């Protein structure tokens, strides 16, 4: 959840 | 009145970059601007609100500030702010002549367009936080200290660096007067008046994440990005 977000956050 | 110390001048330095940097077609967003023609006005919007959304995760990573933070706060921050900065982006480009604001840095859209596209009451809210800025002739820096005011929000909820955002928040609140204090505007309390635009930006935030709650239309016909930050 918030899976994509993560993955474009950590980079 | 004082006016922005050395150390306010690079961290206005840094955060008017990270906005110039991820703000679309920055100062080349009307000559270049196309304009439009229902779960279909919907469907037209929805296919493009996941580059803005990019846009923003942008920005903040541009802040080191941000960077510093733990990633659950880093999500959560973006949830809050993400739909209050999109917002100001556009609002800023609100155009009196033709009645626009600008999508993406190239579509312009009505007030009775993007309230079909399903923003309801919060399509008059931008419009006329659009028409209240055109007076207020806020530059790239003041758009981006706005910005990094919305995104530092130490309120939002399970937020664990709730202190450290809030000094983040009083650095940029900090610098941002000073920078206001400095381009003397011809607009009486300024600076005043600018933090009531931040509560418009706000209600805007919170009542785009109301509307998206009543918005059960199945979620797969929105994109995934949008059906994250809400
Ligand atoms: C203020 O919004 C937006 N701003 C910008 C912007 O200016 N970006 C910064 C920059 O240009 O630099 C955009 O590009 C946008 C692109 C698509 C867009 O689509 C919609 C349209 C309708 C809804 C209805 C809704 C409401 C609540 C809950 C569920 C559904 C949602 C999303 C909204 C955008």
């Amino acid at each position: 959840e918030n899976a994509l977000l993560r993955y474009l956050l950590d980079k | 009145k004082p006016e922005p110390t050395d150390e306010e001048w690079e961290l206005i330095k840094t955060v008017t970059e990270a906005h110039v940097a991820t703000n679309a077609q920055g100062s080349h967003w009307k000559q270049k601007r196309k304009f439009l023609p229902d779960l279909e006005a919907f469907s037209h919007f929805t296919k493009i609100i996941t580059p803005a959304i990019t846009r923003v995760v942008d920005f903040a990573k541009k802040l080191p500030m941000f960077c510093e933070l733990p990633c659950e706060d880093q999500i959560i921050l973006l949830k809050g702010c993400c739909m209050e900065i999109m917002s100001l982006r556009a609002a800023v480009r609100y155009d009196p002549e033709s009645e626009t604001l600008t999508l993406n840095g190239e579509m312009a859209v009505t007030r009775g367009q993007l309230k079909n596209g399903g923003l309801g009451v919060v399509s008059d809210a931008i419009f006329d936080l659009g028409m209240s800025l055109s007076s207020f002739n806020l530059d790239d820096t003041e758009v981006a200290l706005l910005q990094a005011v919305l995104l530092m929000s130490s309120d939002r909820p399970g937020l664990a660096c709730v202190e450290r955002i809030e000094k983040y928040q009083d650095s940029f609140l900090l610098a941002f007067e000073h920078y206001i204090n400095y381009r003397k505007h011809h607009v009486t309390h300024f600076w005043p008046k600018l933090l009531m635009k931040v509560t418009d930006l706000r209600m805007i935030g919170a009542c785009h994440a109301s509307r998206f709650l009543h918005m059960k239309c199945p979620t797969e016909l929105f994109p995934p990005l949008f059906l994250e930050v809400f």
